[PDB]
């Protein structure tokens, strides 16, 4: 579970990173889909799944903007991400297993972004709060 | 795991741009203050007591820029991984008791400190290849079945 | 992995007293109640409603079984697991995307569900030799870095 | 997280097994060490370790005693385990890695001891909540 002091710093680095939330969801999913190219069959229905795409650029904002949803509700992730588990497990049928590689995408990416920000302790607060939000997406699915 | 000379490429040219006393280091004291469990084999390395005592132990880097030297014999020979850390297996396992979960974590230590080294240059098609070779080492030493 | 002969027997031993018809269609129906999402690959079977109409779905049971023979060509030739399943991990994968996360999940309800055939007899050396055959098979299955 | 559902079988399911908690186990641990070599350092510092060890027929009892407590806890695991978890992590320094594979050899016990109440429904609402206690045992690493 997160403590204050793991909301504290996830809130502190998201204020300093979130302006770039578009840009860091377009690379994480373009990367997840290279480097784990099981997941690439959950966009397939999209016109254009090629690196450099416009539906993962578009796309990019909108997972990003779940996460800035999830910052926002870290006091309870579980009640703030319901719609968007409901809707994975449900409407998309994401395999759960696939949370945890976004999330490791994302951690890259951030990194490669933000060196200086993305310090080893805000990093240890970051993957908590990471696994919190697959816990979260994961709640309807048994 | 059959290399393509593309992955090869990218491997070489990763480690020969690598500058393992920076990126050894790093690595290490990110995994100890990320996974801090892992911190209970370096009992002996001294100041341990935070994230700042951990990222300035040289005793930490010494041992993180050990494990980045002991991936080159894993790049020297790609084609023959899991007998080259045979040994090396042994001794984290029998010897000094490591979880095999715990070189994963490393591993993802690892990537993550490259990227930040990397920047734009760690591409998707650069981590792929990386974290493949990560992969195969993580199971030679973890002695994973196969 | 290098087999031991006692390992071998174990495994020949299991197989040669499975009932397939049996294990196979609870094997899988446990799988698709205890990890719902694996559901999504079998569509057209019917009745999967709940787990009264998925335990006594005949298609389930059908597929509970194939996966079963599936292993034998695995028990047959214990030395040449990875190049064996080569054809239906592509299967499973190309064709299927089924996700390599779910050969893990399948391997350990055939493990429960054996276990509670088995009961007293399923010993821990039992459980080990078998899960270390599953876990090959799931590798292969899976196409796990090595 | 554990629903109404889930809390409701979980109860029911100890109901009948709790009987035989001292021998599951015993059977968990010793299957555990053999099956999972890793795991027998953490209890080197006992005289006998070997099969059939009375240390470990011993601990299997506290063991079953601490999913016990987990069952009575079941509405908030995080608070009910607090204190074993702070044991787990600072005096005994048990890689955390290890919850799962315990958990593991606990449902496979259960259903070599109790096949005929440990149904595909008993077993999914048993297995989230094994997840939630090895995730209550999680807290104080991090
Ligand atoms: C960090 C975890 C994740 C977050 C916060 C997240 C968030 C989102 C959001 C906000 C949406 C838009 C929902 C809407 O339509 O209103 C969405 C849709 C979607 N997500 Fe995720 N997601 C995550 C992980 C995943 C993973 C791991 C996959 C697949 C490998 C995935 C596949 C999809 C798909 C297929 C869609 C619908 C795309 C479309 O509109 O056609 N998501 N996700
Ligand atoms: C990518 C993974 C790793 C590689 C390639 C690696 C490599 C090495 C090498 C080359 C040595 C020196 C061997 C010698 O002195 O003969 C070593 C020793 C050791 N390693 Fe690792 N290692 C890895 C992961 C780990 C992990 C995850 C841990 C612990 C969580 C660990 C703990 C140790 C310790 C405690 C020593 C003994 C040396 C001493 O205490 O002075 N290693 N490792
Ligand atoms: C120990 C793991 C498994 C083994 C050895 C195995 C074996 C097989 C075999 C032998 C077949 C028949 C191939 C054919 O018809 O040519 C098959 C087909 C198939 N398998 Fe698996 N399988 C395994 C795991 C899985 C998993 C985990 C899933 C899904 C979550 C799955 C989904 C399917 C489906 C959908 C079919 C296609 C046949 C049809 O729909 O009629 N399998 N598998
Ligand atoms: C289902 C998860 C688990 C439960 C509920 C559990 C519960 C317990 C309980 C109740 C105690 C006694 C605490 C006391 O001294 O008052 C204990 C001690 C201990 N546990 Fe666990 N435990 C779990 C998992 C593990 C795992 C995975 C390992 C190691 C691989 C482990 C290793 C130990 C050790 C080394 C001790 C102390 C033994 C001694 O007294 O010498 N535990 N555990």
């Amino acid at each position: 579970s997160l403590s204050d002091k793991d909301k504290a710093a996830v809130r502190a680095l998201w204020s300093k990173i979130g302006k770039s939330a578009d840009a860091i969801g377009n690379d994480a999913l373009s990367r997840m889909i290279v480097v784990y190219p099981q997941t690439k069959t959950y966009f397939s229905h999209w016109p254009d799944v090629t690196p450099g795409s416009p539906h993962i650029k578009a796309h990019g904002k909108k997972v990003m903007g779940g996460i800035a949803l999830a910052v926002s509700k870290i006091d309870d992730l579980k009640t703030g991400l319901m719609e968007l588990s409901e809707q994975h497990a449900y409407k998309l049928r994401v395999d759960p297993a696939n949370f945890k590689i976004l999330n490791h995408c994302i951690l890259v990416v951030i990194s490669t972004m933000f060196p200086k920000e993305f310090t080893p302790e805000a990093h240890v607060s970051l993957d908590k709060f990471l696994s919190g939000v697959a816990l979260a997406l994961a709640e309807r699915y048994r | 795991v059959e290399w393509t000379d593309k992955e090869r490429s990218i491997i070489s040219d990763i480690f020969s741009h690598m500058d393992y006393d920076d990126i050894g280091p790093k690595a290490l004291s990110r995994c100890l203050i990320v996974y801090p469990w892992t911190q209970r084999h370096f009992s002996g390395f001294g100041n341990l007591y935070n994230a700042e005592a951990i990222i300035g132990n040289a005793n930490v880097a010494a041992h993180g820029i050990k494990v980045l030297h002991g991936l080159d014999r894993g790049v020297k020979n790609m084609d023959n991984i899991a007998a080259t850390y045979a040994d090396l297996s042994t001794l984290h396992s029998e010897k000094l008791h490591v979880d095999p979960d715990n070189f994963k974590l490393l591993s993802d230590c690892i990537t993550i400190v490259l990227a930040a080294k990397m920047g734009h240059a760690f591409t998707a098609e650069t981590q792929g290849a990386f974290q493949k070779f990560l992969a195969v080492v993580v199971s030679a030493l973890g002695k994973q079945y196969h």
